[PDB]
RNA sequence: CAUCUAUAAUUUUGAAUAAAAAUUGUGCCGUUGCUAUGGC
């Protein structure tokens, strides 16, 4: 997928579903497409991790428009279901989004990672 | 058919809206139809005599709860029915009624009918239901039944005699008591003696020692059936379980000082101690708790401490058997856990015993010995017992 | 009449016993064979089947479940004591029947037996829980409902034969007698997220070691149904735990990729870490493909008291020695990558050129997931399974420094939930059982639904040996 | 109720197959009945 | 109320280290992560036992 | 819900005042402070030593409880 | 857990019913034969 542009390398998918696992634990997640869009708009989210291997592509396509326009790091891991696992569900979540809070444990791993993707960008 | 069935049934609505020389005929009418029917609708005939027969006592009885009997849970409701609407009759109708009856689910109908009667005076109703209770042991021994079922039907009828009893008074059935107690003395009649032991066990727990006058009757015969089981003629274990347990409760309830007195007391200890002679290994612990709680009931006497003492000795003489031996010694343990203060003296007497015990082979006596008696004793005298045991 | 010598009638018995399997061996030995049945107690892997196996004939048999999602097996297999002579089970209607115990999403819990080794295990009896069972403060300490009223999720048989012990979502942990199911006691963990992930009972004693998913490990004795003690240390959820004869159990949590293992006693614990790195393998290969990063160790079991090997998520299965922190010996990929999505399903798209640049080739590949793995105790082989439908028998070597594919099965069908071995016969012929508890989901989650072919039931697969 | 419960469910539907449709440049029925046999086995549960 | 590991701590400045700050949580005394209820809730309890009794 | 667990450490043989020399640490949760002839009991039925043969001092429970 | 009982097996009597001794692989549907396998 060239339309999966941005697509993390084995270590930075290790890294980044480390800190959604983290997040998830202190609840500065919010899960799903249309949660993560909601938070877009909201002009509350850190950054956008999505999954690559939705079945489609454009369900999820449809958000690094809101990403950049406000300006969001976004970044594509490849499995749907280690998402899940990694955010703590169920079921395989195919976006996430991690939230804004600077009351909070991880912020060092958050701006770490965030530059990391940014990099990439 | 279909004729008399509808005949019954619209008696049942018409009586039931509703001339007793019009009223016994069809009851008479009704016992020939049921003996003459005694094929579903013969059932329903049945019902339907079920049906009127519950509208009459609503608003002979020996017959006519003789065709309830023989005639499934509309037969326990219309029981409750019988037994709320209308007791002395109805009594004798109960043991009438057993007499007819010496068949499973007719038992189990008589058995409601009994509870349910006596938890619906009593000395009035009380001959009639021992004579009850002897013809249910009677059936005991002839019935041509499987061993679980009777024995079902005997926790049934030692239950219905606990509660009974219980609501009698006491004074009144004691000339009863001597007569129970002469029908047993007097069937292999070994079951006699299981059945009401096991009847006699629930009273002395329940009433709570005010059975002293009652065992001072009971006495005698027992010592000839304790002398019974050490000459060993009988085996019964469970007789034997019986009426040591009998006596344990006997001794431990009593709370009057009846067991102060020096003939029974020396009666029952000599009777106890063969007995510990002549016991077997599952009843140790039922044995070793009666001179337990024969000693803690004598303790203030030390002559009767003195002979309890020397019984034991006596038994747990080195030159014996094994089974015996573990016994008695487990006998002296518990006596010295519970009483310790009134022994003491009596410690002098006993030391070249336990030394012979304890260089005794068999091991199992061996470790009996050194941990139970010695720690226990070592415990009661403080210091050690290594300068008594040189 | 002495003990002393009723010891020695049974050891007499025994030796004329040894004597006589010795003469038919042979139509030292005996030495060996007592050297042997002491061995055991001492920490190194002595039974070394591992060439005597014939597993291209071993016979396979699906047996389909009534109810859905088999979560966990173990299976009581009576053996003899050394120390006394009887026997390890307990009744005398028993005499070495082998049960099997399973428990199932559908809050089902059953025994079976599996005695006989050409038959199909029959179900001797059952238990059910529901919701009638459902606590009525729901925020306190009391727990005790005597069922289980939500996702039971790990049993575990004592080796005594009276017990069987059951734990899962419900933060409850109860012993059910192995006769009636009836619940004799019910423990609950007391913490709001204390969910009981795996048991293991301590071999040949009564110490249970119930891994919950608090991060803690709480050790119980279950002939006094007691908490002994709270151990603590992970970092995210103890995922599973193994022990065995000796006071040491090993647990991996997954997420902080750790294999911790406590020295009970000494209050102790030792640290294991993984850590392979995609460009040091890729600058050695180039020395000389994929190489997938560890995202979670999930499972593991301890071969031997200085040794144990984890079933990582990413397709490795490593083997530890207790002295090297790192893994004395990786295994890449072990049950394949995944098959690639449809290129139809990943584009939504009618340009077939454009479908298959969305499946991109080799980036979107992930590897199958070591979902079970099980050694048999201080011996050379272990079994590990994913949803591949293959169980894969693997064989250690001599000197405890790598390990081969000896073969696989391929009569499963779906996610290995719980392997379980059981070994019956004379001691030189032992045939060997393999059952394994498949479902469709994995047993923590759901995250996966659409296996072609994937049914409920237990796959049991007999191997004998000749040599 | 159910209307509700139907309408929710046919807007979120909408709102994924508004997604492909515009970020899928030849699109496909095959998704979009994939997507209509899903909310109509819903409609049948009602 | 709140124990790093296994040890009640019972200072507000205690300076955790990396290990320790994941391993914080309640404590298993505690009414909160654990056992029994405090004096306030059970003497209210008791208080409404006995009030329902009346 | 409680038993207490003994355990043992740094078991020194000393035969010159010949006797065993450790260091005892007591696990006693839900509970407090088990009692040192209660702990002589099960150490000598540990030990298989007699209760007048064994002895224990110095016992200090640590902060919160349960040790 | 043991005992007792119950079902199921032989023995004897009777052509046999009958009588008693006495003893000791699925929740749902699908393909498929004398067990194997689909889908929910």
């Amino acid at each position: 997928n060239p339309k999966a542009f941005p697509l993390a390398d084995a270590a930075l998918t290790q890294q980044i579903l480390d800190v959604v696992q983290q997040a998830a634990n202190l609840r500065q997640l919010k899960k799903g497409a249309n949660e993560a869009t909601k938070t877009l708009n909201r002009g509350i989210s850190e950054f956008i991790i999505m999954a690559a291997d939705c079945e489609p592509i454009e369900i999820l396509l449809h958000l690094p428009l809101l990403c950049e326009d406000k300006n969001v790091p976004y970044v594509f891991v490849p499995s749907r279901v280690a998402l899940g696992r990694a955010c703590g569900v169920s079921r395989p979540v195919i976006a996430a989004s991690i939230t804004t809070n600077d009351a909070s444990a991880i912020k060092t791993q958050i701006y770490a990672v965030k530059d990391k993707i940014e990099t990439l960008l | 058919k279909i004729s008399s069935l509808a005949l019954i049934t619209n008696c049942v609505q018409v009586l039931g809206v509703k001339f007793y020389p019009k009223i016994v005929p069809p009851s008479i009418k009704l016992f020939d139809a049921s003996l003459a029917d005694s094929n579903p609708l013969k059932e329903q005939l049945q019902v339907a005599i079920l049906l009127l027969f519950a509208g009459l006592i609503k608003r002979n009885i020996l017959d006519v709860l003789h065709v309830i009997y023989f005639s499934s849970s509309i037969r326990l409701s219309v029981i409750s029915l019988i037994i709320e609407n209308i007791l002395k009759e109805v009594l004798k109708v109960l043991f009438r009624i057993w007499s007819t009856e010496i068949d499973t689910v007719a038992v189990s109908l008589f058995l409601s009918t009994l509870e349910s009667t006596v938890e619906n005076s009593a000395t009035s109703q009380s001959p009639i239901f021992f004579k009850l209770l002897l013809s249910l042991f009677e059936f005991r021994s002839i019935s041509s039944f499987d061993n679980n079922t009777i024995s079902r039907i005997e926790a049934s009828v030692h239950e219905i005699s606990n509660s009974y009893v219980l609501k009698m008074n006491d004074k009144v059935f004691r000339p009863l008591f001597v007569i129970l107690v002469r029908w047993a003395f007097d069937i292999t009649e070994t079951e006699r003696l299981l059945a009401f032991f096991k009847f006699f066990n629930k009273l002395q727990e329940n009433l709570r020692g005010i059975i002293t006058s009652y065992f001072t009757y009971l006495l005698e015969p027992v010592d000839m059936l304790l002398k019974r089981f050490i000459s060993k003629d009988m085996e019964n274990v469970n007789l034997r379980r019986l009426v040591i347990n009998s006596l344990t409760s006997s001794l431990k309830f009593d709370r009057d000082e009846y067991w102060k007195s020096t003939s029974r007391f020396e009666l029952i200890s000599v009777s106890l101690v063969n007995q510990l002679s002549n016991i077997e290994n599952s009843i140790g612990k039922y044995l070793v708790k009666a001179i337990g709680a024969l000693a803690s009931n004598n303790s203030g006497v030390d002559e009767h401490n003195q002979i309890l003492n020397k019984l034991i000795v006596e038994h747990m003489k080195a030159s014996c058997s094994s089974n015996e031996k573990l016994w008695a010694i487990r006998a002296m343990k518990l006596i010295y856990s519970k009483i310790g203060e009134s022994w003491l003296v009596l410690l002098p007497q006993l030391v070249p015993v336990i030394a012979e015990l304890l260089e005794d082979d068999d091991e199992e006596i061996e470790r009996e010995v050194r941990t139970g008696l010695v720690k226990v004793v070592e415990n009661v005298l403080g210091e050690p017992f290594d300068r008594y045991l040189d | 009449e002495n003990p002393a010598d009723k010891r020695r009638r049974l050891a007499k018995q025994y030796l004329e016993n040894l004597k006589s399997e010795a003469n038919d061996i042979l139509t030292d030995i005996i030495a060996s064979r007592l050297k042997e049945d002491v061995a055991e107690q001492q920490g190194r892997v002595f039974r070394y089947f591992g060439d005597k196996l014939l597993i291209s004939e071993a016979k396979q048999s699906f047996t389909r479940v009534g109810e859905n999602n088999l979560t966990c097996i173990s299976c009581f297999q009576p053996v003899l004591n050394k120390y006394t002579f009887e026997e390890s089970s307990n009744g005398d209607k028993n005499k070495g029947r082998l049960f099997a115990y399973t428990v199932s999403k559908d809050l089902q819990l059953t025994k079976y037996d599996i005695t006989d080794f050409s038959k199909r295990p029959k179900k001797l009896k059952y238990a059910k829980g529901g919701a009638k069972y459902i606590p009525t403060s729901k925020h306190e300490y009391e727990n005790t409902t005597e069922g289980h009223y939500d996702e039971i999720l790990t049993v575990a048989a004592s080796p005594d034969g009276k017990y069987v012990v059951t734990g899962g979502r419900d933060r409850k942990l109860i012993v059910w007698s192995t006769e009636s199911l009836s619940p004799v006691k019910v423990i609950p963990t007391k913490d709001r997220r204390g969910e009981v992930l795996s048991l293991a009972f301590r071999k040949n004693s009564d110490q249970l070691y119930a891994s919950c998913a608090d991060f803690k490990i709480r050790t119980y004795s279950i002939n006094q149904f007691s908490q002994l003690e709270i151990l603590y240390g992970h970092h995210d959820i103890v995922e599973d735990i193994s022990a065995l004869a000796m006071e040491r159990c090993v647990t991996v949590g997954a997420r902080d990729r750790t294999a911790m293992l406590w020295k009970i006693p000494d209050e102790t614990r030792l640290t294991f870490r993984g850590g392979d790195e995609p460009q040091k393998l890729l600058r050695r290969w180039m020395k000389e493909p994929l190489f997938f990063c560890e995202g979670s160790i999930d499972v593991v079991s301890m071969v031997d008291d200085f040794h144990f090997i984890t079933g990582s998520d990413n397709g490795n299965i490593c083997l530890w020695s207790l002295a090297k922190k790192k893994p004395i010996f990786t295994e890449r990929i072990a049950h394949g990558i995944l098959p690639e999505p449809s290129f139809n399903d990943i584009s939504g798209e009618t340009d077939e050129e454009l479908r298959k640049r969305q499946l991109q080739g080799k980036k979107l590949l992930q590897p199958f997931w070591i979902t079970s793995l099980y050694a048999i105790p201080y011996s050379n082989v272990f079994i590990s399974g994913s949803w591949s439908g293959s169980l894969k028998v693997w064989k250690i070597s001599d000197n405890l420094r790598s390990f081969e594919l000896l073969g696989e099965l391929s009569g499963a069908k779906g996610v290995v939930t719980k392997i379980q071995v059981v070994e019956s016969g004379k001691h030189g012929k032992e045939k060997f059982r393999i059952l394994a508890s498949i479902a469709k989901e994995h047993r923590l989650g759901r995250w996966i639904a659409n296996v072609s072919g994937a049914r409920n039931g237990i796959y049991s697969a007999v191997i004998d040996q000749t040599g | 109720k159910n209307k509700g419960r139907i309408s929710r469910y046919l807007a979120n539907k909408c709102s994924m197959a508004s997604r492909i449709d515009n970020y899928s440049e030849e699109p496909s029925n095959v998704f979009g009945s994939v997507l209509k046999k899903q909310v109509e086995q819903r409609l049948e549960f009602y | 109320h709140i124990a790093v590991g296994k040890q009640i701590v019972n200072i507000p400045s205690f300076m955790v280290r990396l290990d320790s700050e994941k391993h914080i949580d309640f404590a298993p005394t505690s009414p909160f992560g654990g056992a029994r209820p405090g004096r306030v809730a059970r003497r209210n309890a008791a208080r409404k036992a006995e009030a329902s009794g009346e | 819900s409680d038993a207490v667990t003994i355990r043992t450490r740094k078991v020194i043989s000393n035969p010159l005042l010949a006797r065993k020399q450790f260091v005892v640490d007591v696990l006693h949760p839900n509970r407090a402070n088990v009692s040192k002839d209660e702990l002589r009991e099960k150490l000598a039925e540990v030990y298989k030593a007699e209760k007048d043969a064994v002895s224990v001092f110095g016992f200090r429970t640590q902060f919160g409880g349960g040790k």
